């Protein structure tokens, strides 16, 4: 019969044993960047790739349509379909050389002050600051145009080669293109009303986006109004936002426009970061607090190894380290978080997010290795933000921590809070959907390489209401200058994550019997809501996500309504501010 | 009986047996203080079936058998009567009528080390489950399929032993544990393995 199972246990045990060794090699790099430590990663990164190619091919020996137990079939299909880069010897290694070269050209980017040529700066510490802190248009323009000039253009020939070999690889695995391969993540077979085809996704993305667009349009016109105060004569009242003038290096989040857009300046601010400095909070205590949050809903504490093996403080060893936050599942009950956590409110909030991922890793280790993952790529980020929704409410900040508890929480601070939320969450939705709609089109061939930038900026102008300072011909590769694009990461997950968040937090809060506005809901102290979430995490990828969603929110696809409900008060407010102005944007 | 039962050799042994190759010793004509066993906080697991540890110092048995191997912490649940899984099925199976005491303690300090320690093995696959107290050190190639193996590792033909990799960073459930199973045997024979009180 199905000897596949007796094959799988063999894979399950050889997988974790080496992936354990891969993870350890990678972690020793990220916390201690050496020539020796970089090299050892490649050896383990080499062995793992070699290991998969044989299992992928060996998996193909077993036919997926003889397998009846859907849980066993699901793992088999992942092994024979995914990672099955049986492409060609000279192309499994050309692709890898392309994938390192793009990854490291981005990592090693340095652009120079056009007026101070010997002053050149990396993105990861430095240029990011200008783009989060500056209001000097010309200053932002060169940092923006420079990165897109210096690193983007070098990445353009690589992206083109990247495209062909990836499309080839995905063709070999019975996929229309790499985009199809990527969307495949949301595919799920149950043949019982829980089935989901890849080509439902673009329909469901464009369906929900249509519901989000009003809200975004109003958040856009409001943010445009307050920004003409800072840049009169560069922002037209009727047109697009310049791309270099948003929260960060791309328009990815609008968070750092809050200073500029806060509805009610004269309300005392809500930023708890000074209170921690006053109170001598340090990295450890922030996580001890996030631990209390999870414990309080009935999730486990952290592991002892998490404390001893994690990196919370950026080292003063002179040890050079990648400070970008991540949550590591190293396969052996060894969970760690890698974060240069400074004593702020925003870090406090992310430490809740990133410990969200650790909980989800801990929650599904009862699964065979091939099923230790989130039900789709959207589920892990949704699970970490669910945490920040509750821990950022004023109700939470009072109770455990240092909002003063003499704090007035009225309609004016609530609008202040929602606007802060929308800038980061609702702002990112157009930016993210427009990016995957480019890539999907590029992989599908709907955009010739002779019109990549021509059709990128056009799409930016049409969908994000964002436009570019300087005109870009086909020598630039602007999308390549975001990390996920040049590091070959699927991106629509940050969209689907966003809709999931509010589906969860609504149903979860209803289990916590919270009454009133969904956005003042804090789940803390609710073992009832924790158990509701803990059930689905445990499932991992072992059931179709459509079934996993319903076991929490009682729905089987993206519903935008909770997100609309969550921001309902900010919607009415924004529509009043814009009431006798233009809502939308010109495309000239 | 005057001389002391050498349980100390079993427990303070420096070297410990891989589990498919599990070590048995018979303890035979001696008097023991079992208190030194239970009155001790090294032991994560100490479960007894058919006996109650506090009374083991009154009780004489005809023989006691000490089986000792290393296993991961999560697997110490498998060393029990009526239990299932790759250890209980393919390396060590206790009988449903077991009267004795599984004893286990964490041994990350000795049996795990930086880079990994791979000196321990276990049997992922077998044609049939084991018999109770059946030991099997075969290195024969497992064939689940029809096409045989000629000592050939390939489609449906797998080498039956895998190494533990024990690292200091490993989560507690995957850290090495030393285990010791004491069987207290009652035959209609004279009984010379006695607790401290006659
Ligand atoms: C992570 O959290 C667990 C869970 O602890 C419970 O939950 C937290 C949130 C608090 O409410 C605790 O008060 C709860 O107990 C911790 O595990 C517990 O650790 C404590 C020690 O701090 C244990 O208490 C001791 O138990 C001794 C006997 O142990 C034996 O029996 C227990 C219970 O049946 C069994 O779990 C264990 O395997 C042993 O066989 C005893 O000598 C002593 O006097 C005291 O009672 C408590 O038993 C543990 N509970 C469980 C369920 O294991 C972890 O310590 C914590 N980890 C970290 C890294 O902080
Ligand atoms: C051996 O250990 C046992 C416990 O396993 C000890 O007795 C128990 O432990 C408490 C200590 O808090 C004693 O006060 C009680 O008498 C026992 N508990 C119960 C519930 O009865 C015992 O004392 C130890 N042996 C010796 C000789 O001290
Ligand atoms: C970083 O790697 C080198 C390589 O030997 C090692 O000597 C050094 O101690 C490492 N740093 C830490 C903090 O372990
Ligand atoms: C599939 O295999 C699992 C393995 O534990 C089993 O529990 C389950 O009952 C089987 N059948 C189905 C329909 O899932
Ligand atoms: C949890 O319970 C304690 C008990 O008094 C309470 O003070 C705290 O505010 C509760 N948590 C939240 C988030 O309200
Ligand atoms: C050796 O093990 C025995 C068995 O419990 C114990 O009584 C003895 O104290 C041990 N020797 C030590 C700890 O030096
Ligand atoms: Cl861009
Ligand atoms: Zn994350």
């Amino acid at each position: 019969e199905e000897l596949a199972k007796t094959f799988l246990d063999k894979f399950n045990q050889e997988a974790e044993d080496l992936d354990h060794q891969r993870s350890l090699a990678a972690w020793n790099y990220n916390t201690n960047i050496t020539k020796e430590n970089t090299e050892k990663m490649n050896e383990a990164e080499a062995k793992w790739s070699a290991f998969y190619e044989e299992q992928s091919k060996l998996a193909k020996d077993y036919p997926l349509q003889e397998i009846q137990n859907f849980t066993l079939k699901r793992q088999l299909q992942a092994l024979q379909q995914s990672g099955s880069s049986a492409l060609s010897a000279n192309k499994r290694e050309q692709l890898n050389t392309i994938l390192n070269t793009m990854s490291t050209i981005y990592s090693t980017g340095k652009v120079c002050n056009p007026k101070k040529p010997q002053e050149c700066l990396l993105l990861e510490p430095g240029l990011d600051e200008i783009m989060a802190n500056s209001t000097d248009y010309s200053e932002r323009l060169w940092v923006w145009e420079g990165w897109r000039s210096e690193v983007g253009k070098q990445l353009r020939p690589l992206y083109e080669e990247y495209v062909v070999l990836k499309n080839e690889m995905a063709r070999a695995n019975n996929y229309e293109d790499y985009g199809d391969y990527w969307r495949g993540d949301y595919e799920a077979e149950g043949a019982d009303g829980y089935g989901y085809n890849r080509n439902q996704l673009i329909e469901d993305v464009e369906r929900t986006f249509a519901e989000i667009k009003p809200l975004y349009e109003h958040l856009h016109a409001y943010v445009r109004a307050k920004l003409m105060n800072t840049y009169p004569s560069y922002i037209s009242p009727t047109g697009c936002l310049p791309a270099h003038l948003l929260g960060d290096m791309w328009g990815r989040f609008w968070t750092n426009l809050y200073s500029l857009t806060v509805p009610f300046p004269e309300k005392p601010n809500i930023d708890v970061t000074d209170a921690m400095i006053n109170q001598n909070w340090n990295a450890v205590r922030i996580f001890k607090e996030a631990e209390k949050f999870f414990v309080s809903v009935g999730l486990p504490n952290m592991t002892q190894g998490f404390w001893e093996n994690s990196m919370l403080t950026e080292p003063t060893d002179g040890r050079k380290v990648v400070c970008h936050p991540t949550a590591w599942d190293l396969q052996k009950g060894d969970f760690r978080i890698k974060m240069c956590t400074k004593v702020t409110m925003d870090n406090f909030l992310t430490a809740h997010h990133e410990m969200g991922h650790i909980q989800y890793d801990m929650a599904y280790a009862m699964q065979p290795y091939l099923l230790r993952n989130g039900a789709n790529e959207g589920f892990h980020e949704a699970v970490g933000e669910i945490m920040s929704l509750s821990a950022s409410t004023p109700k939470h900040l009072k109770s455990i921590g240092l909002l003063p508890s003499d704090f007035r929480e009225d309609n004016e601070t609530e609008i202040n809070f929602l606007l802060k939320q929308a800038l980061t969450i609702v702002g990112t939705l157009p930016f993210t959907y427009m990016l995957e709609k480019w890539r999907w089109m590029v992989f599908k061939g709907e955009i010739p390489k002779d019109q990549w930038m021509k059709k990128w900026w056009e799409m930016k102008r049409e969908i994000v209401g964002v436009m570019e300072p300087v005109p870009h011909d086909e020598t630039y590769c602007d999308p390549a200058a975001l990390y996920h694009v040049s590091n070959d990461f699927s991106f629509i997950r940050y969209y689907t994550r966003t809709i999931y968040q509010f589906q969860f937090q609504e149903a979860l809060c209803q289990a916590a019997k919270h009454e009133g506005p969904l956005h003042k809901c804090d789940i803390s102290n609710s073992t009832e809501a924790g158990q509701k979430l803990l059930n689905m995490l445990r499932l991992g990828k072992s059931k179709p996500w459509t079934l996993a969603l319903e076991n929490v929110v009682g729905a089987r696809n993206m519903d935008v309504r909770p997100l609309l409900n969550y921001f309902e008060p900010l919607f009415g407010w924004l529509k009043d501010q814009n009431r006798n102005s233009f809502v939308g944007w010109n495309t000239d | 009986p005057t001389n002391l039962c050498p349980f100390g050799e079993v427990f303070n042994a420096t070297t410990f047996a891989s589990v498919y190759a599990w070590n048995r010793k018979r303890i035979s004509n001696c008097v023991a203080d079992y208190s030194v066993l239970y009155n001790s906080t090294s032991f994560s697991t100490f479960k007894c079936y058919g006996v109650s540890p506090t009374k083991l110092n009154d009780l004489c048995f005809t023989n006691v058998y000490a089986d000792s191997f290393v296993i991961t912490g999560d697997e110490v649940r498998q060393i029990a009567p009526g239990q299932t899984g790759k250890i209980a099925d393919y390396n060590y199976k206790l009988p449903d009528d077991f009267t004795g005491c599984v004893i286990a303690w964490n041994s990350k300090h000795i049996d795990a080390k930086e880079g990994g320690n791979f000196n321990y093995l276990y049997r992922l696959f077998r044609k049939a489950n084991l018999k109770p107290f059946e030991r099997d050190i075969s290195t024969e190639i497992y064939q689940a399929g029809s096409k045989p193996c000629n000592g050939q590792t390939g489609l449906n033909c797998y080498y039956p032993l895998y190494r533990y990799g024990f690292y200091p960073t490993d989560g507690v459930g995957h850290q090495p544990y030393r285990v010791v199973v004491l069987s207290f045997e009652l035959l209609n024979a004279p009984a010379t393995v006695c607790g401290h009180h006659h």
